[PDB]
């Protein structure tokens, strides 16, 4: 379909004792793949899918050293940033970093992204055009003129372009039993009398793949949001994602709502009512 | 598979 | 500073008697440490696992704690989150029906 490589990364600095906690995780679509803890007894890259467990001992060396380089350059820079903040040494502070690419359905190169954040709160980005950076604030402002004066910028859409696109299309070949398939909502309805004269409809969408959804209420054939409680999608923990949506209704018209569900795995949205 | 390059700060 | 969102649900949809998942699922929060704990009847469960640290478009950070379990009519179930944020433990019962 269309696709995307992603990489997390996170350092939490430790003040009282030691180097910060460092945890990595790479992601195809919504399918973890790799990961790296530091805290974790193994100090490497390990497989989390099954499709990457066949890549040879070079390809985990050679991940294994650059997520350790990563977290040594987070640790720097946790230092670096607490002296252009004027901060204290004895608070905990954070560091975070997404980069990866997107591939159209003809695994033709489509953007590539990478945000930087201190604290919780943008720092520096990578722009769309993959030449320019965007920063947030002063201190920012100082790390994208070093990062113009060393390339940084150009090696980067080099990567994006190129090696990230083209493992991504290796990684999609390898799991194409999963993750080119599309698992399509199960769907039923539930019904919660919450008075003698009114009652919950709750609409479930469950078992689906990828995350994104729309859950929508209809009333007599036009979108009705009153009274309505839609929950955040979330892991059903084998993979695949869960998500509801709920209308308050008084009790003898249930016939006039409709809950719709659009999904990737679905041709045509579904239409579901109580009954 | 990683990028190879991030520079510091 | 940002307080964890809190859903607590099963993996299938439960039926009295027939085993099954207890996930608690906390998401939008920051700073990422965060202590997560499921509860049978009060009491912590041990072994429970938990996802890889990962964060939203907006920073804030999500985890998944799991473990197994066999639905009843006379057990409780519930997750026992701890944040900065939070000035006392925040309880959240599970309801088969959310
Ligand atoms: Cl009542
Ligand atoms: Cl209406
Ligand atoms: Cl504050
Ligand atoms: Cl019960
Ligand atoms: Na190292
Ligand atoms: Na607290």
């Amino acid at each position: 379909g269309s696709h995307s490589m992603r990489y997390f990364f996170t350092s939490v600095s430790r003040p009282g004792r030691g180097e910060p906690r460092f945890i990595a995780v790479g992601y195809v679509d919504d399918t973890q793949f790799v990961r790296f803890d530091s805290d974790a007894a193994s100090q490497r890259m390990e497989p989390r899918a099954p499709w990457i467990e066949q890549e040879g001992p070079e390809y985990w060396d050679g991940e294994t050293r650059k997520v350790k380089a990563h977290s040594q350059t987070h640790r720097v820079d946790l230092g670096t940033l607490r002296g252009y903040y004027n901060q204290s040494e004895a608070g905990s502070h954070t560091v975070q970093r997404m980069y990866g690419c997107d591939v159209g359905s003809d695994w033709r190169f489509l953007r590539g992204y990478h945000q930087y954040a201190y604290d919780g709160k943008d720092y520096i980005a990578l722009k769309e055009d993959l030449r320019s950076w965007t920063a947030a604030d002063m201190a920012a402002q100082t790390t994208k003129h070093k990062w113009e004066a060393a390339h940084v910028a150009e090696q980067l859409r080099a990567y994006l372009e190129g090696t990230c696109v083209e493992w991504l299309r290796r990684y999609l070949e390898n799991g194409k039993e999963t993750l080119q398939r599309t698992d399509a909502p199960k769907t039923h309805m539930t019904h919660h009398a919450v008075s003698d004269h009114e009652a919950t409809l709750r609409c479930w969408a469950l078992s689906f793949y990828p995350a994104e959804i729309t859950l929508t209420w209809q009333r007599d054939g036009e979108d009705q949001t009153q009274d309505t409680e839609l929950v955040e999608t979330r892991p059903a923990g084998d993979g695949t994602f869960q998500k509801w949506a709920a209308v308050v209704v008084p009790s003898g018209q249930e016939q006039r709502y409709t809950c719709h569900v659009q999904h990737e795995g679905l041709p045509k949205p579904l239409t579901l009512r109580w009954e | 598979l990683l990028w190879n390059g991030p520079m510091a700060v | 500073q940002r307080t964890p969102k809190i859903q607590v649900y099963s993996r299938h949809p439960a039926e009295n008697g027939k085993s099954n998942f207890l996930n608690c699922y906390v998401s939008g929060f920051h700073p990422s440490d965060i202590e997560v704990d499921l509860l049978k009847n009060g009491e912590r469960i041990e072994k429970v696992e938990h996802s890889d640290l990962s964060f939203s478009k907006d920073w804030s950070f999500y985890l998944l704690y799991y473990t197994e379990f066999t639905p009843t009519e006379k057990d409780e179930y519930a997750c026992r989150v701890n944040h900065v944020t939070l000035s006392q433990p925040k309880i959240v019962k599970w309801d088969r029906d959310m």
